[PDB]
């Protein structure tokens, strides 16, 4: 539940620039979780560690940026104005009469979840367990293909403990400061 | 400090902002509180009133006017209601979003200007000292601000072209650099379109790294006569704030040398010897969008009102809600500490520098002086520039303006 609302990582190939969703070492017809790193289905280029990482720290950014943006957001249905501006009365709506509570339109319990699903797409014992939530709903177009084994991610995720844990410390650079 | 908003305490501190110019209007006009009332309501009588310029709706167009503004009062002056501001009997004017103003009038009748900060002095003591630290030679500061490298590759040669410049021909007693280093919306970090590196044994695997093996090697090879100092932007991927206002950046994290590297917060106050410098690197030059009214106002330069705008405002980034680029990046306010934007010990610098996209300029303003050095290299690889300050050897006002030479150097 803590995630149903966090939105997908979107990473960009280096060669080809084809764009994807990237769910941990799971099943996708975009990308796999070679022996040897991140690899591109479209191209068959591997991703470099730093291919990787400089892409997680910049939508990262991107929401920490957005956070920052400071859109606040009406309760009242018959309303909902979003607006940037802030009343010296915080809650208080600025349509004349409105009587709705104003709350910051990204709370910083969506950022902390956003930054912690981000976190366990790189955590080796949740990829391990399968208990990542799914890229994918079953009726979309891009349903993967070919499912994944347990006995292929236990294998791929150890071979790639090095990948995941530095994709994993720079999400806690983030972290640790929130 | 985490990375919490609470509207509560956003709040409070756009309140504190109407209710500390309002005692500062009060001392300097000799005002009683009795004059001030509140405007969102009908008198009979003129009244004195204070507030920060909003819009007339809080989703309203890109583009105001003279029609299209209010006054937002503090809780205590009118339970922090807001009224539209009838400006037709006002010829001369420059307004914008955030701004703090104090008007006699709801119909404008006559802006009281907000009054110039107080400038630093010093004893005579003290400017003996500093006469002795420099053997009677001029004070030299050079500033720089990012990006360093251009968009298309990883080149520093420019900047070593630089370093080599003034460890041996210029000789500056101190550097400051504004970030972006390694900024984090420069596209090839952004598509993640980032290539081996046959120069470096071992690959970077982080933006961190990167820095590490990319620029370290380079600052270290700055004169440890050289005083360097090191203020971020918020788009420093380096940094773990991406907030303004900014905490500084740890430099033994960066691996630079502790004989001569000083990492600043973003913004800044410091002292050279004498001289006030106040720093920030949010684009207010840039961001700041007047509402403008008069013949007068129009033909004046848009940078030396830019400029008063901030020394009345006494914050160097007092444009509200901040400006926003649409998501990529933006002034990335963080509303609660606003209060550490605002001039410290509320004096006026004696040069302020405030990095911008804009051209390059140095220009003297209400007897401060204003700077942009410019970007340090063009997006395209060509040179850019930077700013160099020369200033003659020196209670006391210091009057740098008097003494101070500004270059703009290619």
């Amino acid at each position: 539940e803590r995630f149903k609302d966090t939105v997908t990582l979107e990473l960009s190939c280096p060669s080809c620039d084809k764009r994807f969703p990237f769910g941990g070492i799971v099943s996708s017809n975009y990308y796999r979780v070679s022996y040897n790193g991140l690899q591109c289905k479209h191209c068959e280029q591997l991703f470099t560690p730093l291919q990787l990482t400089s892409q997680i720290e910049h939508s990262i950014r991107a929401h920490i940026s957005l956070y920052y943006a400071g859109w606040l957001q009406c309760d009242d249905s018959t309303c909902g104005i979003v607006t940037r501006q802030v009343s010296v009365f915080g809650k208080r709506c600025l349509n004349d009469g409105c009587t709705g509570v104003m709350r910051y339109k990204y709370s910083d319990k969506q950022l902390y979840n956003q930054l912690l699903y981000f976190d366990s797409l790189f955590d080796c014992e949740k990829n391990k367990k399968q208990e990542l939530k799914p890229i994918y709903l079953p009726d979309d177009l891009d349903y993967p293909k070919e499912q994944l084994t347990e006995s292929s991610i236990k294998a791929l995720t150890e071979q790639n403990r090095e990948l995941m844990e530095t994709g994993r410390s720079v999400v806690q650079k983030y972290l640790n400061d929130c | 400090r985490t990375m919490r908003q609470n509207l509560q305490e956003a709040s409070d501190v756009l309140d504190d902002q109407i209710e500390s110019f309002t005692k500062i209007i009060q001392n300097h006009y000799k005002l009683s509180p009795n004059d001030f009332a509140d405007p969102t309501i009908q008198s009979q009588s003129e009244i004195y009133a204070v507030g920060r310029i909003v819009p007339d709706s809080p989703t309203y167009d890109k583009f105001l006017n003279p029609e299209s503004l209010s006054l937002e009062t503090s809780r205590m002056g009118g339970v922090g209601r807001r009224v539209r501001l009838d400006l037709s009997q006002v010829n001369e004017l420059s307004f914008f979003l955030g701004q703090i103003v104090a008007f006699k009038g709801f119909t404008v009748n006559s802006i009281l200007p907000l009054p110039y900060p107080n400038s630093p002095v010093s004893t005579s003591q003290e400017l003996q000292e500093f006469q002795a630290n420099l053997e009677g030679s001029s004070l030299k500061v050079i500033v720089t601000c990012g990006p360093y490298f251009a968009n298309d590759n990883f080149s520093l040669e420019l900047l070593q072209e630089f370093i080599d410049s003034i460890n041996n021909e210029v000789k500056p007693h101190v550097l400051i650099m504004f970030g972006p280093f390694i900024d984090i919306t420069h596209p090839l970090i952004a598509s993640g379109k980032l290539p081996n590196f046959p120069q470096f044994k071992t690959q970077p695997k982080t933006l961190d790294e990167l820095f590490l093996k990319l620029f370290t090697p380079i600052l270290k090879t700055i004169s440890p006569h050289i005083q360097t100092v090191l203020i971020p932007s918020t788009k420093d991927a380096i940094s773990n704030h991406a907030a303004y206002p900014q905490a500084s950046l740890i430099r033994k994290a960066l691996q630079l040398p502790k004989r001569n590297f000083k990492c600043m917060a973003n913004p800044s106050s410091f002292q050279i010897n004498e001289i006030y410098f106040g720093c920030s690197n949010v684009d207010t030059f840039k961001d700041l969008k007047e509402v403008i009214k008069g013949g007068t106002t129009s033909s004046r330069y848009r940078l030396d009102r830019v400029s008063e705008h901030i020394l009345q405002q006494r914050r160097y980034y007092p444009i509200f809600p901040g400006s926003i680029r649409t998501h990529i990046s933006g002034a990335d306010l963080d509303v609660s500490y606003l209060g550490l934007t605002e001039f410290v010990g509320g004096f006026s610098p004696d040069i302020m520098i405030i990095p911008s996209e804009l051209q390059h300029f140095a220009r003297v303003v209400q007897n401060v002086v204003v700077i942009n050095p410019g970007r340090f290299i063009r997006a395209t690889g060509n040179r850019g520039s930077y700013a160099q300050i020369t200033v003659q050897c020196p209670v006391y006002l210091h009057n740098v303006w008097k003494r101070a030479r500004v270059d703009l150097i290619a």
